[PDB]
């Protein structure tokens, strides 16, 4: 009673902490306040998953109704035992071809995803759209366009797109000031394809570590 | 059952290895056995014991592990204060 | 369902046959009937349900109805524990009871300390030491002291186990003062009495631990001891045989007080008064010091040869053990022994009646045993040459004995030619010659035979001659004795050189292989398992490829033993003869398997998965696994479980580089169970390889993703299994940022409740805390360390508790400990030099 | 239990299901999808259907479709009755007027129970757009059905004709529609359905 | 056990002595009941062994083990194999029910 | 692409100088056909373990053995009723009492027996970092900073024999320098200071143990509280002579 009662503000305990946005109202009820103010906001410790509180036992997700089977890694998916066994609604293969896709084909890869050191993985999270994501943010670069979204868009090949004109009286992108495009700033007969226009550089080791050779375990 | 089971393996593990937070422990209770545990090394690897001995200035060595020893008690902070 | 009605007891328990106190006073009566008289899968939930809702039923009640049903004659040995067990639950439960309920309770489950098997002892120990922390040390001595006054010898023997058993749960120091007090009682002679055997019963219970608590006994036993009444002096007696075998010879200096009485009784009251105090004596000869041991063994072996001819049993068996303790003394010379002891020995204890009582034959022949270490085995053994050839069949059966433990522990090199010839000449006849059903005779005679090896050629070959006279036989008896016989002298033969006999040995087996008698058929394959085990596969006559198709048919007979060593057998050509087989007919071979593994028996079971890696590096391993993953889609748990198995060995000898691809589609299938059998056949896969799964583990993250996400706990469960084996072997490979991902998916699984589920977590996140260190993982188990949550709380102060068991040191730089967020801190963390 | 019917997969991408509502998920179990409920059965699956709570989302999830925006024991002798189409013209335009006959008390004698007896023919307009066969379609149809005989249908291309403004003084016994109050007669007595 | 959840330990400072487990639960790991890669050969107090006892199969407790005991390699790195000492000292509810069960 | 995965190959160049530990019983025989003479010692530095041999008023290097691997807490040696061979605790908990001994062409450490003992790590728990032997070698005493204390008596046969451990448990007080006092074989008797972990003020209290070799157990005898700024014991031999 007079201990629930006893406990001081959440904002009376901001202020003992250097980074004040973490705490929550939830830690007025804490126990040792101000200790578990300076933990949780201590340096590199990583939040309790934000689970807890809701009684749905973590996965009720409507999401999960729709998320994949699986797919295999594409260095395996090179093995064809997708072909031979059909997982879908004996498939002999050599030992060689194996050993090496681990090995030979396969010892410098990793999954592209994984995660960094803070990440929690949340119910509603769902990765694979971060991983398409990130691919993507690498892929597509400004000056270029798909021919799908070129045909979408309705634009010919050879002409500029919709917002050339207003960038020319607008001026060039303030997020990309080396950007390049035809007929303004970069030479017209370079337009090709798909690619309008590039980004122009104006910047221009061994990490101690080189292995400088590459030797896989030998089945044989 | 098992629950229970649980409870009897805390009992064990909290007498062998002494502090062992089990549900509500009190922050004076829990930060002791930090510092005992942390004050437990120091003194416990002879290379940290040589360096705390150094970096502090201690006259002897055998000065800085038995004052580790004499700091895991509470007390002893005010028996540094009656010196 | 309420299956199998009790008219009686139920009409006993009367309640409803068709108002909160009438609704749990109907209910809790009803759960107790669906205990005692119900169905399983009906008992199973009531208690459950008893147990969840046992804190909220009035123990009143409880016990009031609960109680007295024991009290009945018409209940039986399952159903009677079926209350036991509600019994433990609840005690355990509601952890604090009234004194008169806790005597009810401890009266009624007394008795179950006395019942003849264990099984009844062990649970009747477990509700006393239960009770024991309820009621307390004041409560149970005021329950015995009315009892140990009581008339009735049953009761008294009983409250003397169950206070025994109190004295073990809350300590012997706690209730030694009762034992004082029933002890050293000068008013009831039966409190005397049973204030002495709860020392016995205290003794035997605590074992080794007696020693630092034995201060206060041998009070009660030398004051008491010298009490002028018969029985009393007796029971004392016995507590000192006890207390000095569980004693062990350090209790001297404390024994050396009540040593002295001893004696003067022995030559005074003799009787079986001195059975008991030679009993007492004896057991105090291990524990006497080498000039003591010296004098009072001397004094005690003349009382023990004028003894010799005690006509009543309980003496003998007292003069055996005395012996048998005496005999390790360094005093008392083998010469001694030869000279005088031992042949008033053999020529009074093996009269023919003494081999008929097997309780007492016992005590003979281990006595015998501790004679053969003093004694001369030669001359041991030629003492007992005689007695083999007697017409008595029980007699030859102990005779036999004789030979076994003393021949394992000497051995029969002391033996001269002669006597050793005469000594296989007996085993042979009494072997060939015996009447009685029993196992020891091939045990003994086969350790004879492994003791004795190069030397008996010459005998090695009229032995096979009964070997083989036996196995023509019409008694399956005889048969698969005989059989096991031949299975262990199979290696002996080998050291001979006899090999061609082997092979004719293989041949008669092999074409009696047909046999109807499924015991004698599984002895007959274990002989053909020693014989393919010892020869070369080469000069094996049938031979091994003519073999294995008859053995094919085998695998269905059913039974048990036929299928151990059938499969035993199966993998022994498995791994010695990949070649003779052919590789379609090894393909029958797993889909027997395949099917046969069904069986109940985990040896057979587990040995059957064991043979699928000699098939898998003969034959082709994707050949093995469409088999296996076919069979994963069986509903049957043990087929799911142990066909994963298969794949964990197969993957073990083949190597993970071929199983693994098509273990991830298998996954790739929808069905739940087929998943489940991957991710377990992963875990048994991976703990196979320790150096193997660090190259894999990348292409094993992808797959658990999807694993570690899935909604259906067992899936997370499993996951976290293959997380266990897979972070403990791949730990320090450098692979932590896969385990950091890996890791960052169980987090938020910490919560997740269920005994499986949480300890199949709790392990996983501590092989995590191997890979990864720590210092991460503390990280998380910080910023969750206490929070307000009470149940966030108790969660992740179980990984912290684990966490701490496993490392200390290793946590100490990882405190996240600054000055402001404590108050002392450590003023040395800070120095810098 | 399953009648024999193919429920697919949830990551299948979507042949019409009965129930477009129970999957299976990447695993084995099946799902309500609105409910978002796991079920072990078949069984379990007719179990929630026969539930109030599958329903309670039916409903909520009728309610999201709005914001975002006797049939048993009816007798069928399927018999084709005779009409008798004629180009009607008034004053100010032109419209048409259907004569329809009935059974001259030769089958209705065995069939006289106050079973809707009462309840003369109705007409309705409906769209080609859904047919037994769909194959063409793209014009109107004014159907009358009356409970033994056979449904009769008369194509409209004309987008309207006899479309009225309010003929009576807006007397609101609505019948079936404004449609059937506005231009029928039923001639009980003679059996004549008069349409226009 | 790892899987029998009303099996008790003892968990005591194991001795120079080391437990017998029987050939029926010859290879088993007695924490983790594992059949691979056995390590250390299972030490136990003074207290489990003296007399007949000391015969039994420190994991199931009834027969009498010819074998010693190894923990596993994964035992052994996560330390278990120097917790205590292993031993069941209730025969637990399974074997009880199978007992009363046949007779 | 090219993985950085920087792979480094670890050596000690120059091994680990500040010696913890140090033990004087004569270990290996060696130049000599029969000789026997006390005079000699080995001393560790955790890890790394040295031999030294005096016999000419000047110390000599016998051979620097092979690099143990692990953390040496104690080190002590054994004299018993015989080639004298040192008793080791280190981290794992693990009594290891090991025979240097002449194998093949050069000094090999041999290991005879190793007894786990709490886990693998340096722990307050650990029953080490506090040891010492019967000056008569009758028995083996390790003890932990704070929790427990466990001594091993120690029997020699055709093959050595440790008794099994034997347990005394003080939960709040802090051990620290053990000091083990000989004896004419009465009784093997160990003294420490105790510290204790939970108090309201700073006590330092000498206790004495006699382990009893009739009961099979450490006995406290003398519990004597002396003032906080208690530092060491050392043990008085005899005595015999005065009173
Ligand atoms: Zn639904
Ligand atoms: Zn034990
Ligand atoms: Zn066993
Ligand atoms: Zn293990």
């Amino acid at each position: 009673k007079r201990r629930k009662t006893e406990k001081p503000s959440l904002s009376q305990l901001k202020s003992q902490v250097p980074y004040p946005q973490i705490i929550e109202w939830y830690d007025c009820d804490a126990r040792y306040p101000g200790l578990l103010a300076s933990i949780k906001c201590t340096k590199n410790v990583i939040p309790v998953p934000s689970h807890w509180q809701s009684k749905k036992e973590y996965l009720s997700g409507r999401s999960l109704l729709g998320k994949r089977p699986f797919e295999l890694p594409d260095i395996i998916k090179k093995t064809n035992i997708e072909q031979m066994r059909s997982t879908l609604p004996a498939l002999d293969l050599d030992y060689k071809k194996l050993h090496d896709v681990f090995f030979k084909i396969g010892a410098n890869w990793k999954p592209d995803h994984l995660l960094c050191f803070g990440d929690v993985y949340y119910e509603n999270r769902n990765l694979f759209e971060e991983t398409n994501w990130k691919r993507m943010v690498d892929h597509k670069r400004p000056g270029r366009i798909s021919q799908e979204l070129r045909a979408i868009m309705n634009l010919p090949e050879g002409q500029l797109p919709p917002w050339c004109m207003k960038m020319k009286d607008i001026g060039l992108p303030t997020g990309y000031p080396d950007l390049k495009i035809a007929g303004l700033n970069w030479d017209i007969t370079n337009l090709k394809g798909d690619v309008y226009g590039k980004i122009i550089p104006n910047h221009h080791r061994n990490y101690f570590g080189a292995l400088i050779s590459f030797e896989t375990p030998e089945f044989e | 059952a098992e629950k229970q089971r649980q409870l009897k393996l805390q009992k064990i593990y909290k007498q062998k290895y002494i502090g062992l937070g089990d549900e509500s422990t009190t922050r004076e209770q829990w930060q002791r056995n930090v510092r005992n545990d942390t004050l437990n090394t120091l003194q416990g690897h002879s290379a940290s014991l040589e360096y705390v001995s150094l970096s502090r200035g201690d006259l002897s060595i055998r000065d800085t592990r038995i004052h580790l020893l004499k700091s895991m008690s509470p007390g002893y902070k005010a028996y540094l204060r009656e010196e | 369902d309420l299956m199998f009605f009790k008219p009686s007891d139920h009409k006993y328990f009367a309640d409803v046959i068709s108002n909160k106190d009438e609704k749990k006073e109907r209910t809790l009566s009803m759960l107790l009937l669906k205990i005692k008289n119900g169905n399983t899968a009906s008992r199973r939930t009531s208690m459950r349900i008893l147990t969840d809702k046992a804190v909220t039923f009035g123990p009143e009640m409880i016990f009031n109805r609960l109680l007295p049903i024991l009290l009945d004659r018409s209940l039986e040995d399952q159903e009677r524990h079926l209350m036991i067990k509600t019994i433990d639950r609840v005690l355990y439960q509601l952890g604090d009871l009234t004194k008169p309920y806790v005597h009810k309770i401890l009266v009624v489950a007394a008795p179950l300390l006395i019942d003849e098997d264990p099984m009844v002892r062990s649970t009747g120990q477990e509700i006393i030491t239960n009770l024991s922390t309820v009621a307390g040390l004041k409560t149970i001595l005021t329950v015995m002291r009315p009892d140990i006054e009581n008339e009735d010898e049953y009761v008294r023997n009983v409250t003397s186990r169950a206070a025994a058993v109190v004295a073990k749960a809350l300590g012997v120091n706690q209730l030694l003062p009762f034992i004082n007090a029933a002890c050293h009682s000068r008013k009831s002679w039966k409190a005397r009495h049973t204030g002495i055997k709860i020392v016995q019963q205290i003794g035997i219970l605590l074992g080794i631990g007696v020693l630092n608590h034995l201060t206060g006994l041998m009070s009660c036993i030398k004051d008491c001891l010298m009490d002028d009444h018969v029985p009393v002096r007796i029971v004392t007696a016995h507590t000192l045989s006890t207390l000095a075998e569980n004693s062990y010879p350090y209790g001297i200096e404390v024994f050396n007080v009540v040593l002295e009485p001893l004696w003067k009784g022995i030559r005074s009251h003799r009787g079986k008064v001195l059975s008991s105090f030679l009993k007492a004596v004896g057991s105090m000869i291990p524990l006497m010091d080498p000039e003591y041991a010296g004098y009072y063994t001397t004094e005690a072996m003349r009382i023990i040869r004028r003894e010799f001819d005690s006509p009543d049993d309980e003496m003998k068996k007292t003069i055996l053990l005395v012996l048998q303790k005496c005999s390790a003394v360094e005093s008392i010379t083998p010469k001694f022994l030869r000279e005088e002891i031992a042949p008033e020995f053999f020529q009074k204890f093996w009269v023919r009646r003494v081999a008929l009582d097997r309780p007492l034959n016992k005590v003979v022949t281990y006595t015998t045993v501790t004679l053969a270490k003093k004694l001369g085995c030669s001359y041991t053994i030629d003492k007992l040459l005689t007695p083999l050839r007697d017409e008595a069949e029980p007699f030859r059966t102990m005779a036999v004995h004789a030979v076994t433990r003393t021949v394992n522990l000497l051995g029969t090199a002391d033996l001269d030619e002669r006597l050793e010839t005469r000594l296989i000449d007996a085993l042979l006849i009494a072997f060939q010659e015996q009447t009685n059903s029993d196992s020891i005779i091939f045990k003994g005679f086969g350790a004879v035979t492994v003791s004795l090896d190069i030397r008996m050629k010459p005998f090695l070959a009229p032995i096979v001659s009964t070997i083989l006279n036996h196995l023509k036989h019409k008694t399956p008896l005889v048969r698969q004795h005989a059989a096991d016989l031949c299975a262990i002298l199979i290696p002996v033969i080998k050291n001979c050189h006899e090999f061609e006999m082997l092979n004719k040995l293989n041949i008669i087996l092999y074409e009696s292989l047909g046999e109807v008698y499924p015991e004698v058929l599984g002895s007959i394959i274990n002989a053909m398992y020693c014989i393919t085990s010892v020869m070369d596969l080469d000069k094996l006559q049938p031979p091994i490829n003519q073999i294995l198709p008859t053995l094919t048919p085998i695998l269905r007979n059913k039974h048990r033993k036929v299928e151990v060593n059938t499969i035993k057998f199966v993998g022994l050509i498995g791994k010695l003869a990949p070649t003779y087989a052919p590789p379609k007919e090894w393909m029958r071979i797993c889909f027997e398997l395949l099917e046969l593994l069904k069986s109940t028996n985990k040896e057979i079971r587990r040995s059957a998965n064991a043979t699928f890696g000699f098939i898998a590096e003969a034959i082709g391993p994707h050949d093995v696994l469409v088999a296996l993953l076919n069979n994963l889609k069986v509903q049957e748990r043990q087929l799911r479980v142990c066909t994963a198995v298969a794949i964990g060995i197969v993957a073990k000898v083949c190597g993970p580089y071929n199983v693994l691809p098509v273990i991830m589609n298998e996954y790739t299938t929808p069905e739940t169970n087929v998943q489940n059998g991957v991710l377990k056949a992963m875990s048994f896969m991976f703990e196979y390889i320790g150096n193997m799964s660090k190259d894999y583990i990348y292409f094993i993250t992808p797959l658990l993703e999807d694993a570690l996400t899935d909604r259906d706990l067992v899936h997370r469960q499993t996951a976290s299994n293959v997380i266990t084996h897979l972070a403990l072997n791949c730990s320090g490979t450098g692979h932590e940022d896969a385990f950091i991902h890996l890791m960052n998916l169980l987090i938020p699984n910490i919560f997740e409740t269920s005994p499986h589920a949480i300890m199949r977590i709790l392990e996983g996140l501590e092989a995590l805390s191997q890979a990864l260190g720590p210092g991460l993982f503390m990280n998380y188990i910080w910023a969750g360390l206490f929070h307000p949550a009470k149940n966030v709380r108790k969660a992740f102060w179980r990984v912290y508790n684990n966490m701490y068991v496993m490392y200390q040191d290793a946590m100490v730089p990882f405190y996240p400990v600054t000055p402001d967020n404590n108050e002392e801190y450590i003023e040395e963390l800070d120095l810098v030099l | 239990l399953s009648k024999g019917e193919n429920v697919p997969y949830t990551f299948q991408d979507e042949q019409v299901r009965s129930n477009p509502y129970i999957y299976k998920n990447h695993s084995g179990k099946l799902v309500c999808k609105l409910c978002n409920t796991m079920h072990m059965s078949w069984s379990s699956v007719e179990r929630h259907l026969g539930g109030k709570k599958h329903g309670l989302n039916v409903l909520r999830r009728g309610i999201s479709i709005e914001k975002s925006s006797d049939f048993r024991q009816q007798q069928k002798i399927i018999e084709a009755k005779q009409s008798l189409k004629n180009n009607g013209t008034i004053p100010g335009s032109v419209g048409l007027a259907i004569q329809v006959n009935y059974s001259s008390e030769v089958k209705e004698n065995s069939v006289d129970s106050d079973d809707k007896a009462k309840v003369p023919p109705l007409i309705r307009i409906v769209s080609g757009l859904e047919l037994s066969d769909t194959k063409q379609k793209g014009k109107k149809f004014l159907v009358i059905a009356y409970e033994p005989f056979e449904n009769i249908a008369i194509e409209l291309p004309p987008n309207e004709i006899l479309f009225s403004e309010n003929n009576d003084m807006d007397n609101n016994n609505d019948g079936v529609d404004e449609l059937n109050k506005k231009c029928t007669f039923w001639d009980a007595i003679s059996k004549l359905y008069y349409v226009q | 056990s790892r899987h029998q959840f009303d099996l008790i330990m003892c968990l005591k400072q194991p001795g120079v002595q080391t437990g017998l487990l029987c050939e029926k639960c010859d290879g088993k790991c007695p924490i983790c009941d594992s059949y691979v890669r056995p390590k250390r050969k299972v030490r136990v107090c003074e207290n489990c062994s003296f007399g007949k006892q000391a015969k039994n199969c420190i994991i199931c407790n009834l027969n009498v083990g010819v074998n010693d005991a190894f923990y596993c390699w994964e035992c052994c790195r996560l330390g278990k194999d120097k917790d205590g000492c292993p031993r069941i000292l209730n025969l637990g509810s399974n074997r009880l029910d199978r007992h009363f069960e046949k007779k | 692409a090219k993985d950085d995965e920087l792979y480094l190959y670890h050596l000690t160049l120059k091994k680990q100088t500040n010696f913890v530990h140090s033990c004087i019983g004569h270990f290996v025989d060696l130049e000599a056909g029969s000789k026997r003479e006390q005079s000699q010692l080995c001393v560790a530095t955790e890890t790394h373990l040295e031999l030294y041999d005096t016999a000419d008023g000047e110390l000599k290097l016998i051979a620097k053995f092979q690099n143990l691997f692990a953390t040496i807490t104690s080190m002590k040696s054994l004299d018993l009723p015989w080639p004298t061979f040192l008793a080791l605790t280190s981290d794992s908990g693990n009594l290891s009492i090991v025979q240097i001994i002449m194998h093949a062409g050069a000094l090999r450490l041999k290991t005879l027996v190793n007894q786990p003992l709490t886990r693998t790590t340096l722990r307050r728990v650990s029953p080490i970092s506090y040891m010492e032997i019967d000056p008569n070698g009758r028995c083996i005493i390790l003890s932990s900073v704070e929790q427990n204390k466990l001594c091993f008596l120690v029997d020699y046969a055709q093959k050595l024999r440790i008794s099994s451990p034997l347990e005394i448990i003080r939960p709040h007080m802090v051990t620290l320098d053990m000091a083990v006092v000989d004896v004419n074989f009465n009784n093997p008797c160990f003294v420490t200071l105790e510290i204790d972990n939970a108090a309201t003020q700073l006590s330092v209290h000498l206790i004495f143990y006699v382990l009893e070799l009739g009961l099979n157990h450490i006995v406290k005898k003398a519990d004597y509280l002396v003032n906080p700024s208690a530092n060491f014991v050392l043990s008085l031999p005899d005595l015999s002579r005065y009173n």
